């Protein structure tokens, strides 16, 4: 659902689906071709 | 506790080369299949680096400290367990230990008074410093244990550290990979970071030795000690977001 996000660093937008990617889990997000804002880790624990 | 081994010769300090190793990532982002360009304090490549090894063969001088330095180093008796930091290095100036007792990192920013060569002697009695007192900052790692039995021998493993001081902080990078220098590319990831607010200007190495004072002996092992400048890279991630590849703009 296109809804708001208020995390633990990150303010923004968007729809929330399971991604299918590699991450590092001592980050807090990651940025794509275009430089801007596609995955996010859960605050409380993680899950980009 | 003043007086050190009068058993030390000291190797004189040659010059070698690093092929293309020392990147590490310059912040806490992570990036997917991009060329991102960033400034940070990096070393230049083919770049002049002092030579040490430890084989009663010592190399353990008072390297200075301006901007940030490489601990590039190769081990197989686990000789190079600690190193100190501080301006002078005595009791009325800050002095940071970071000390590796085979149970855990030990960081402790106190005043400690340290001798003319600060050394351990597995570990018996850790003793480098007469007094400590006004102590600032403490903190306990990651649990890790070392041992100190006599190996002489091909290297088999690599252990580069990252020692930067930028508006005080002390961000510490390392990379554990196995292979009298190794050569390729490398990638070093963030471990911790120090908020302490220290003025540092000279450091020194921490060689563990083993076995009244005088029958102390060492395995071998080698570090590498460089010196970094502001320059520019290139950041080649993959799918991954592995750094690969790096390029510096001030070589060719």
């Amino acid at each position: 659902k296109c809804v708001n996000f208020n995390f633990n660093g990150l303010k923004g937008t968007g729809v929330l689906t399971e991604s299918n990617k590699k991450f590092l889990p001592f980050q807090q997000f990651g940025r794509d071709i275009a430089d801007t804002t596609d995955a996010v880790r859960d605050p409380q624990t993680l899950e980009i | 506790q003043c007086v050190n081994l009068t058993t030390r010769t000291q190797l004189p300090p040659a010059y070698t080369n690093s092929f293309t190793r020392g990147v590490y990532y310059p912040d806490k982002v992570f990036r997917s299949s991009v060329l991102h360009s960033t400034q940070d304090l990096f070393l230049p490549f083919f770049s002049n680096v002092t030579w040490f090894h430890v084989i009663k063969r010592f190399d353990n001088p008072v390297l200075p400290f301006n901007d940030g330095v490489y601990f590039a180093s190769i081990e197989k008796s686990n000789i190079i367990r600690g190193w100190i930091f501080g301006t002078t290095l005595d009791s009325k100036t800050q002095s940071l230990l970071i000390v590796n007792n085979a149970t855990n990192v030990v960081i402790k920013v106190c005043e400690f008074q340290f001798c003319n060569d600060p050394f351990l002697d597995m570990e018996s009695e850790f003793r480098v410093y007469s007094s400590a007192n006004n102590c600032t900052f403490e903190y306990v790692s990651q649990p890790f244990l070392m041992d100190l039995e006599g190996k002489q021998g091909n290297f088999k493993n690599l252990r580069e550290f990252v020692f930067k001081n930028i508006d005080g902080y002390f961000k510490i990078y390392s990379k554990h990979t196995p292979i009298d220098l190794p050569q390729g590319f490398s990638a070093l990831e963030p471990l911790v970071d120090l908020p302490i607010g220290i003025n540092i200007t000279r450091f020194q190495t921490l060689l563990a030795l083993h076995r009244s004072s005088s029958g102390w002996t060492a395995g071998a092992a080698a570090y590498y000690v460089g010196y970094l400048q502001p320059r520019t890279f290139l950041l080649k991630y993959n799918e991954n977001g592995t750094i690969t590849d790096a390029v510096d703009c001030a070589l060719d």
